[PDB]
């Protein structure tokens, strides 16, 4: 199964 | 005394003729003794034709006439001196010595009449030219300043833009130019002024305040054009501030709200881990986000820092207008309620990732008693089943000595039987927590269900089948 | 027969014990032989604890009740071999061949029914968790580009200045890079609608048309994005293009108009020259302006073929604004009717310096007839004064001889008289044209005046001495 | 006595 979740990008 | 009386007839024609150039003498050296010049040049045009006429017409036979009563005088005395006849003496004061001295004194009266009216036509020439260049040089430069003051004055550019301003400048620097192309006409009108001064003309004294009052504007106009340029150049400079702080404000304010906008989604973003190191991963990643908000934090005071310079901009210097931005569509208001708004959802993320995490150590936890029981059970029934294999075959001839163990091994299984229903419930409660995936066994509930299933089965048919192998017997 | 009673209450608890299991196991196997899924995931939640209770609850019980009935005919059957009874045979299909086929047939049925709902409700998690994500994104995404269409079709730039069109550009610039960060958000929708498309939604059918939506949306953004892109910087080229011809007009129009304003003043310039020369220098440096006619005239045409550039740039590109230049106050009417003025007076000034150079021609025609006269009657008179003066004293002592000589000389006036008068005429004509400058001669008419004044003086003087002494002499 | 005559500029 494949992984959709995202993470928020570092400034 | 026939020739007696010829004598009286001509000494009174000596007597006469005298009188007749005396008072033509008389009459006209008060009018060559005159010198006072006349305010027109065409007066003393005439002037000069009426002594002209004196010169060619009147003095001629006054010259002749002179000599020709010293012609009578010099042979009537010499026929009273054949006929020795008494002297004449002339009456009053009409005597050769005296009229000697009426034309010496007449003829020093004219020793500069003509050199006197040449000399002040010379100078009357001068001035009439001089009088109507004045006049000609004083409107065309009088009617050009009309209204060049209080444009000067227009104080319009207070409320104009950079480009209006700049606009402003390039029409001020065009005046400045036609301002200097009028240096020499001022010069020229203060020259004719001086010279109008020097010659004395008639009205030099309204020459003197016309000159001056337009000499007296032209200093007003040097200062007033400088004084604009210094309006006009300080405004320029402090516009050309604001957009310098305006395009670095925009130059940074998209990159930061499209930074906080896309981090408003990512907090929020929904997400499901079934591993222990696939939510470790969320917070690893989380965590290095953690570390960027003092970094971001001072990138946001500095843009905030840029917009409070433009307004500390038209503060200090004065100059009261629009402070907003006209390049950037990112108010201050936004980059304070969005920055709050990110502030507020990093508690939220860290709340669902560490509750998740808890699920994560809790569906392991299960796993790992699983596991103990499982790799426990699964290997005791296969212990089971394998002595009772070996028990029920051959041995001793004795049935009944296989018959002890037989349910021997029976009490074994029944003891078990709690261990068994463990499993059960923390079956159910892996099931039940939506867990199905153990790496620490290789066994199943339904493995496990079978070889329970089979050793219950298999205990009784080999009883059964040792009590007929009994009774079978006698 | 005690015995014989015994058999038939234990051969019908087999038929009995047979019917209740039977029943059981035939009411089971449509209900084992389901596999028709749920919508909910809480639906098969529960059909996975209703197939636990069977496996943990009413299995166990009847696996033992499986083996406990074949235990009662393995006894049963050795009963009638022992006081050899007839066989038992169970009524209709209730027999051991029979019943171990409907096990066989109820363990064939179960043979995928834990591994069924477990990977249904394996697919049907990720389906709840995706349909909830994909609602979230495809929202937060619906809702951003509300209006973002209808803003990118704004054709407010058709009315905007430079300034204006660059502030817009770079307005436009920042949006463009808000798009960029949302294209991996319609690339995420994509994916989502694709693994819900994969797993089989129920409502994949609005999944499809409502994804489909927002991604046709996505492409006309990115075209009318460049498309209002190249209507902004084709505007900003046509008004930075009007600009460098509206500077460069303004950067020679002044220098021109200060040119013409300042030639008109000296088209005009009144003067008076007494000398030939003096007006001679005046039209060598107005003839050497006419010839910087045609090299001001080519910068005439320069000036203007600049400003009617800009009325072919705003026709041909038909961007229709004003094409006035904010930059100079020079009107190209002033051009044309400031230049008909200037090519007005030309032919004005030419005319009044013939006129003046004719009047100095006359003026020096007069004084050259003057000094003909003067450089020849002034030393006439000088040489008649010393004929005169030689003839008065001693010669022969006779006075009629003298006497002979001096009314000779007498007559030689006399028929110079009408030569004195031309010259009387020829000054009253010089200062008559207000001249008094005569370099080639040394007299003037005074001085001539006192020498004819003195030569008939002294001539009727010498006659008359010599007529008193011919009497004073008998 | 001075020259006060001017002369137009030549371009």
């Amino acid at each position: 199964y494949k992984s959709f979740n995202r993470t928020a990008m570092p400034y | 005394s026939a020739v007696n009386q010829e004598n009286e007839r001509l000494m009174e024609e000596y007597e006469r003729l005298a009188s007749e150039l005396l008072e033509w003498i008389r009459r006209t050296i008060p009018w060559l003794e005159n010198r006072t010049p006349e305010k027109t040049m065409q007066a003393m045009q005439k002037k000069l034709e009426d002594f002209r006429d004196y010169r060619r017409k009147h003095k001629p036979p006054k010259v002749q006439e002179k000599c020709q009563l010293e012609i009578n005088f010099n042979t009537l005395q010499t026929k009273l001196r054949i006929s020795n006849r008494p002297a004449f003496m002339p009456s009053e004061g009409k005597m050769v010595s005296d009229i000697a001295g009426a034309w010496q004194r007449l003829e020093q009266a004219e020793k500069g009449y003509e050199e006197w009216l040449l000399n002040e036509i010379r100078r009357l020439e001068r001035l009439e030219h001089l009088a109507e260049k004045f006049r000609q040089k004083a409107s065309t430069h009088e009617t050009w300043a009309y209204g060049k003051e209080q444009i000067l004055l227009q104080k319009d550019y207070e409320s104009a833009s950079l480009t209006e301003v700049r606009a402003l400048l390039r029409k001020h620097e065009a005046f400045e130019s036609d301002l200097a192309a009028h240096q020499d006409r001022v010069e020229q009108i203060a020259a004719i002024a001086q010279e109008l001064n020097e010659l004395d003309y008639h009205d030099a004294v309204n020459v003197n305040d016309r000159c001056q009052k337009i000499c007296d504007q032209w200093d007003r106009l040097g200062t007033l054009t400088q004084k604009r340029r210094e309006a006009l150049e300080r405004m320029e400079k402090l516009l050309e501030t604001i957009d310098q702080l305006h395009l670095e404000f925009a130059k940074r304010a998209a990159p930061f709200n499209n930074w906080m906008e896309g981090a408003m989604e990512d907090l929020q973003d929904m997400f499901i881990v079934h591993s222990i190191e696939e939510i470790q991963s969320l917070i690893t990643a989380h965590e290095q986000f953690k570390a960027t908000l003092p970094e971001a934090d001072g990138e946001r005071q500095s843009i905030m820092a840029i917009q409070n310079e433009v307004e500390k901009v038209i503060q200090s210097y004065n100059i009261r207008i629009s402070s907003s931005n006209p390049y950037s569509t990112v108010t201050m208001d936004e980059l304070r309620t969005k920055w709050d708004k990110v502030k507020q959802l990093v508690p939220i993320r860290d709340q669902s990732l560490q509750e998740e995490l808890a699920r994560q150590h809790a569906n392991e936890r299960l796993r790992r008693q699983f596991a103990a029981q499982a790799n426990a059970i699964g290997p005791w029934i296969q212990n089971k089943m394998e002595e009772i294999a070996r028990s029920s075959i051959q041995i001793t001839g004795a049935l009944e000595d296989q018959m002890n163990q037989l349910k021997q091994y029976e009490h074994n299984i029944i003891n078990y039987k709690n261990n068994i229903d463990k499993l059960e419930g923390d079956h159910q409660l892996i099931q039940e927590a939506l867990v199905f995936d153990n790496k620490h066994t290789n066994y199943t509930m339904e493995h496990i269900r079978v070889g329970w299933e089979l050793l219950l089965t298999t205990i009784a048919r080999t009883i059964n089948e040792v009590e007929t192998q009994i009774l079978t017997r006698d």
